[PDB]
């Protein structure tokens, strides 16, 4: 029957259980579960089976969304759609856990190094689980990073086109690691450098590569980092290695003059110290060449992280994803609508 | 050193 | 300073193959500097021992090592006259645009003594023909100035063929159709292979590419890594460039060493307009590089999703 009452929440209406109450717009809702007696974050999909691109990513986060369950990761309360058959179905809504806001504000404060390197801490938990459950988002950025009063953070959804929507509605490109804008392969720690921009925005207030588009991209990282060594070219492809070998040759500020110590909360011998060792990990993030970049274990065991290392927070068990379900599998509109009602209907 | 529990957020 | 290399320095300038031998195998160091910075590497290309040179390079001697007055063994072997030394110096990495204290590269010095096939081979190596010493000569002044008149036509041809890919480069369009109406190679290259079509696809300065492909310009031109015009313009995303590319002949379906073609690199920034342009041409989607990954399978690795959906649709 209809345990469901609809609310106008802008252009669109909200059908949702009535033990979500208080349904507020953040083109999703943040509620009171009065179920669970605390507030939640409702996401609304319309139609997404429609095409191939809409229905693979909406099969893919819910699959995922519910496999995986990590503190530092949104992490998937309910769904239901308010429809009752197969021929009437329609919408998805997909409840989860509600923060307060994402990184853009973090990065406009002056942090002290026990927030900063907490924070950085909870992110590459986040990040390492998912790597386990062998998702690589490549595509983190501070509008995919939420945080919550009582300084906890948790990455908002799975990716490249393992993502439905946006919650909290910050361009791809200035976290996109070189490898890919240089038509390379990619590894997991493609991340780490996205971690590295991310955290030395934190520092410096300010975007590190601001590049009109992709291939500015690249001029912004060199005349920063300095053009690689003559071996990172002969990874390049022909085409790739003809645009880069005609760029102009920079030799690139260290890490000292990228980032100095005006920038740190600097009056100790341990404050001095700090600065220091987030200097270093943004030296070993921050790395064009991806095969020199260090991994994300090996960014948790260093001096600035692994303060707070928690070996059931960093080393929790990968999730068990069905087999082939996030293959790249044509359908048709009628097979996506299939599968995904089948994910969705109580 | 304990873990940060506050995030000053507007 | 070291006994086993006062040895290997006097042994190396007398020509004694043997000698240099033993004395390396021995343990004798490659790179020892005299009073005044010459090493065996040094005066082995003084005095013309082809056959030692090899012998320290396979031992590891420092190709571009300098001397008190900044000369290093391409210096000399440039003031002797030594092609062949010349020759094996620059195919180990010798630096062919190294500076003395007073600015004189080995391309002055060979010019200045009438070295034809050094000039030759200097500037095949990419010899800066325009470069000048601290008192303004150019190689071709000196070639001038004793009267090497040869060597400074060749001088002047290159100079040419440099300054029109220097206005590729960043130059206008009206000096490029001047240095093309003046009798300029459309088809000029440097020591990488780049001609000015190359040049200007990556600058994308249609203007350029339109003169150039005018006037005779090779559309399908490969550079030193096989990279031709159409594929920098499919890849940096200049829509305009691609276009002209394909009117006036471009292969659509040319692929590199690795089997990438222009809609291959297209997709690796998504580049919507050009894969239009491209399949309008007739670029074939079923084409595989070299791991077997088509246009659509790059598109799906590179997270441009509104391209993908255009390719699944043909294959």
């Amino acid at each position: 029957d209809n345990n469901f009452y609809s609310v106008e929440i802008g252009d669109s209406t909200f059908t949702v259980l009535k033990r979500y109450q208080n349904l507020k717009p953040i083109i999703v809702c943040a509620a009171y579960d009065a179920i669970l007696e605390r507030n939640v974050a409702i996401k609304k999909l319309s139609r997404p089976f429609q095409n191939q691109t809409h229905a693979k990513r909406a099969y893919r986060e819910l699959v995922l969304m519910k496999c995986v369950n990590h503190k530092n990761i949104i992490g998937l309360l309910n769904v239901f759609t308010p429809q009752k058959s197969l021929e009437e179905f329609q919408d998805v809504y997909i409840v989860m856990e509600l923060m307060d806001a994402n990184l853009c504000q973090v990065i406009q404060m002056e942090l002290d190094h026990e927030r900063m390197s907490y924070l950085l801490y909870q992110m590459l938990c986040g990040i390492k689980h998912l790597h386990s459950a062998g998702i690589i988002h490549r595509d983190l950025k501070p509008s995919n990073i939420v945080v919550k009063s009582d300084c906890t953070l948790k990455i908002l959804d799975f990716g490249l086109a393992r993502t439905a929507g946006t919650s909290f509605m910050v361009v791809t490109r200035y976290y996109r690691a070189p490898e890919v804008i240089l038509g390379m392969g990619y590894k997991e720690n493609v991340d780490l450098w996205s971690v590295g921009c991310i955290m030395g925005e934190m520092v410096c207030h300010k975007i590190l590569f601001p590049g009109r588009d992709y291939i500015d991209q690249w001029n912004k990282v060199i005349e920063q980092l300095g053009t690689p060594c003559p071996e990172f070219m002969k990874k390049l492809q022909p085409t790739v290695r003809t645009y880069v070998e005609n760029r102009p040759k920079y030799a690139g500020y260290s890490f000292e003059k990228l980032f100095p110590d005006v920038l740190f909360p600097a009056d100790s011998e341990h404050n001095k110290l700090k600065a220091s060792q987030a200097r270093d990990l943004l030296s070993k993030m921050l790395v064009i060449d991806a095969s020199k970049r260090i991994s994300v274990d090996e960014a948790l065991q260093h001096p600035y992280i692994n303060v707070w290392y928690d070996p059931s927070e960093a080393e929790a068990p990968p999730p068990k994803i069905p087999d082939k379900q996030l293959d790249e599998r044509e359908h048709t509109i009628e097979e996506w609508k299939e599968l995904i009602y089948k994910e969705v209907m109580d | 050193p304990k873990r940060p529990t506050t995030l000053n957020l507007f | 300073g070291s006994d086993l290399g006062k040895k290997l320095l006097e042994a190396a300038r007398a020509g004694q193959d043997d000698e240099v031998r033993i004395l390396l195998a021995n343990g004798a160091d490659v790179n020892t500097a005299d009073e005044t910075g010459f090493t065996p590497l040094h005066l082995a290309a003084w005095e013309g021992h082809l056959g030692i040179v090899e012998v320290l390079l396979k031992n590891g001697a420092d190709v571009n090592a300098n001397d008190e007055r900044g000369h290093t063994p391409l210096h000399l072997a440039a003031y002797t006259g030594h092609l062949e030394i010349v020759e094996v110096l620059l195919k180990n990495g010798a630096g062919v645009n190294a500076t003395d204290v007073i600015g004189t590269a080995p391309l002055h010095l060979a010019a200045m003594w009438g070295h034809l096939e050094i000039v030759e081979v200097l500037l095949k190596n990419g010899a800066d023909v325009n470069a000048q010493d601290k008192f303004g000569k150019t190689p071709y002044d000196l070639a001038t100035d004793n009267g090497n008149q040869w060597i400074a036509e060749l001088l002047k041809r290159a100079a040419l063929r440099r300054k029109l890919l220097e206005a590729a480069r960043a130059g206008h369009r009206d000096e490029v159709e001047d240095l093309i109406k003046n009798g300029a190679d459309v088809n000029a290259i440097d020591a990488m292979g780049l001609t000015p079509l190359h040049l200007a696809a990556m600058r994308g300065h249609l203007e350029i590419v339109e003169v150039l492909l005018k006037y005779g310009a090779d559309v399908n031109a490969e550079d030193y890594y096989g990279t031709t015009p159409l594929r920098l313009a499919a890849y940096i995303g200049h829509l305009e460039i691609v276009e002209v590319l394909l009117k006036y002949g471009a292969d659509v379906n040319a692929y590199d060493i690795s089997g990438t073609t222009p809609l291959h690199l297209a997709a690796v920034l998504g580049h919507l307009e050009i894969v239009e342009v491209l399949l309008k041409y007739g670029a074939d989607v079923n084409a595989q590089d070299k791991f077997g990954k088509t246009a659509f399978d790059i598109s799906i690795d590179n997270g441009n999703e509104d391209l993908a959906e255009i390719l699944q649709k043909l294959n």
